[PDB]
């Protein structure tokens, strides 16, 4: 709606509602600077996350459910080479 | 000397009214100024009149057939101030700009009547 | 011993022809060093339809 | 170090007259009534005899004799005679006509011709593409009444240059012209200009110089000195080139590693960091600015307009007209006409690709040939051999083409117009020959 503070992703089409701004007529501040900001992020990922993902028998839900279930050795060899 | 330097060329580069290079008979006709804008309209109405007379003849090479069709690829958008790549268009006056500084010191405080000559360059008024 | 051949670039034509069941699809590909058109089988056309490929995609 | 821009200097030596002893009545005369420059010369020579712009004016004296008939190169004698110069061209057509036979009589007098009852030399004349019937009609009337000439032909300058650069007359190629006010793309098949698929673009050198005028007027609204058209066409000539790829070049044109090289400053004649300011870089380049000294108030910078102005023939949208650029019309000529499926080229298409020629007075800008070869390698199927030819002086080639048609061959008498044929048929006539205009209908 009008009066909303939205962060828009052009590449994936993700709409995130940060909130409503300062207009009495939750509450956040209006952003400053450029509209189209290019930001960098610093990512951290363990070896075990890539071992779970590169094991095709289970998805990334095994990182939360905990049923990794005896990840083999050749997948670890591929991760260690890559 | 300098006041006669052009006049010497004037008495060297003259041609009389009984012109040597022209014919013995002249019979010079009268003509209108006939500006180039209305010539297009007369040619268009002549072609349309011949078309509706033949109807009640496919054109092959007219001035309205060699003229180029519009493009199919979408046109690139640019900032009207600097010629850079245009990211944003201001909703108050519909002029594309690049980034913040050009917006704040050009697009916002500019006088009216400048916008119509800025958009005359790409013909958007 | 294996080989790897790869076609990639700009999709400029997606013309499939039948004979409800398609016979083959002719796809033209374009890159920065020229264009190249290909004939393709409908099994690949099913994956092309799955990938939501229209005119103008890479 | 700044460079000052002045008016071009006046010609000290006036143009001469050809000797009347060497004039031949039977020798044909070739006239190119170009929009920017007028090209004339006899058939027997190959170097241009008279080259001068098509402009003229009238002078007023204190002593009142009315003896001033100054045409062209004698307007290059003073600023006052050059400033009030009037050209016969209004847009792509000719509206006024008394100045036209005044210019033509000046040309005929400077050709060293002593005629009787009219000019007894046949005329080779150049004419535009898809010209209106009024222009052809009063051209017919003006020569075949004022000058009593036996024979005349009509032809286009681009096809004349194409006949110059392959004189067999039955070749196949693509000719693109960049004229003074128009850009034309014509396909030639077996030596015939296929005018049913020719295309025309409403941009030329004059509109580019006017675009630079409007851009530089809108960039510095507080310039104390008003600049003329001539200084504008010289900084268009000196400091403009065609980019290899526009999208990458605009993205880094104001970068500091690039702005130190291609920033051109121009001095007018007279008697919170700034480094992070994209506006200050766009105004005054990579140098700091102080607005109190007199010298830099008369200064003018060219950073993005070096390649912005010559681009508009490839994209006419920033020029204002809603037409396609010569990439797209060349592509649709090469790929969807003359029996060509997209993907498979006919032999006519391959032969047009192998003989692409680009002419015109506005092709003097650098980087045109590299760009056209690059994009022709772009849209074409792989492995196709593309050849593009260039002249050293592309404003000479059309007059040399009609001179080649006259001197080189004997079949020039196919295309001539007889006076008796004119009187039996009338103004409404067009010869369907291989090198000029065609009939308006089928």
């Amino acid at each position: 709606l009008a009066g909303d503070v939205i962060s828009i992703d052009k590449a994936s089409g993700k709409i995130t509602k940060l909130g409503r701004s300062f207009a009495r007529s939750r509450f956040v501040q209006c952003p400053e600077g450029e509209l189209q900001k290019r930001k960098t992020v610093v990512h951290t990922v363990s070896l075990h996350e890539i071992d779970v993902i590169n094991s095709r028998t289970q998805g990334f839900l095994a990182l939360f459910t905990g049923d990794t279930g005896e990840i083999r050795s050749e997948v670890r060899d591929q991760i260690n080479t890559k | 000397e300098r006041l006669l330097f052009l006049r010497s060329v004037g008495e060297r580069n003259e041609i009389g009214f009984p012109s040597r290079f022209k014919s013995a008979h002249y019979k010079k006709p009268t003509r209108r100024h006939k500006s180039a804008r209305q010539l297009i309209s007369d040619e268009n109405k002549r072609i349309n009149a011949l078309l509706t007379k033949a109807n009640k003849l496919v054109p092959k090479a007219t001035y309205f057939s060699v003229e180029a069709p519009p493009s199919i690829r979408p046109a690139k958008k640019y900032c009207d101030v600097t010629g850079l790549k245009g990211f944003y268009k201001s909703p108050t006056n519909n002029i594309r700009y690049h980034n913040a500084e050009i917006y704040q010191l050009i697009v916002k405080p500019m006088a009216p009547g400048v916008d119509q000559e800025y958009l005359k360059l790409r013909g958007a008024n | 011993k294996e080989t790897k051949e790869v076609y990639e670039g700009e999709v400029t034509e997606l013309t499939p022809e039948d004979a409800k069941t398609i016979s083959h699809v002719i796809v033209g590909l374009k890159s920065a060093k020229g264009t190249k058109t290909l004939r393709l089988d409908p099994t690949i056309y099913e994956s092309i339809q799955r990938e939501k490929v229209s005119i103008g995609d890479v | 170090k700044a460079v000052v821009i002045d008016d071009p200097p006046l010609r000290q030596t006036p143009e001469p007259f050809d000797e009347q002893s060497a004039y031949n009545p039977q020798s044909p005369i070739a006239i190119d009534f170009g929009s920017s420059k007028l090209r004339a010369g006899f058939v027997n020579h190959a170097t241009p005899t008279h080259i001068f712009p098509n402009a003229l004016t009238k002078f007023r004296d204190r002593k009142l004799n009315k003896n001033f008939t100054f045409v062209g190169n004698d307007t290059l004698l003073d600023q006052a005679v050059r400033s009030q110069s009037r050209s016969p061209f209004d847009g792509p057509f000719v509206t006024n006509w008394n100045l036209t036979e005044e210019i033509l009589d000046y040309t005929f007098h400077h050709l060293g011709v002593v005629p009787d009852n009219g000019i007894p030399n046949p005329i080779l004349l150049t004419e535009r593409l898809a010209t209106v019937q009024s222009q052809r009609t009063n051209w017919y009337q003006i020569l075949f009444e004022t000058y009593n000439v036996p024979g005349v032909t009509f032809g286009i300058d681009s096809l004349f240059s194409f006949y110059n650069y392959n004189p067999s007359g039955n070749k196949t190629g693509l000719v693109i012209s960049c004229g003074h006010e128009d850009t034309n793309v014509i396909p030639v098949v077996d030596g015939a200009g296929i005018l049913t698929d020719a295309k025309r673009i409403n941009w030329g050198g004059h509109q580019a110089v006017d675009y630079l005028n409007d851009l530089m007027a809108l960039k510095y609204p507080y310039f104390p000195t008003k600049m003329s058209y001539l200084q504008y066409e010289t900084m268009y000539k000196d400091y403009c080139y065609v980019s290899r790829n526009y999208d990458e070049d605009i993205e880094k044109i104001l970068t500091l590693e690039n702005l130190d090289t291609n920033d051109v400053v121009v001095e007018a004649p007279f008697t919170y960091d700034w480094r992070n300011s994209i506006l200050h870089l766009f105004l005054r380049g990579p140098r700091p600015h102080d607005s109190e000294n007199i010298h830099e108030q008369h200064q003018m910078h060219l950073n993005v307009e070096r390649i912005r102005v010559p681009e508009v023939i490839f994209q006419p949208t920033m020029g204002g007209q809603d037409q396609a650029g010569i990439c797209e019309l060349s592509e649709t000529i090469l790929l969807k006409k003359f029996g060509s499926q997209p993907g498979k080229l006919s032999q006519t298409s391959i032969d047009m690709v192998n003989n692409v020629l680009i002419t015109g007075g506005n092709a003097k800008v650098p980087g045109l040939k590299e760009r056209i070869v690059k994009e022709f390698t772009g849209f074409l199927p792989t492995g196709t051999n593309i050849t593009v030819n260039m002249s050293s002086d592309p404003s000479l080639d059309a007059w040399k083409g009609m001179a080649a048609l006259a001197r080189n061959e004997e079949q020039y008498r196919k295309t001539v117009i007889s006076k008796k044929e004119y009187e039996e048929y009338g103004p409404e006539y067009i010869k369907e020959h291989k090198l000029g205009n065609t009939k308006y209908f089928e």
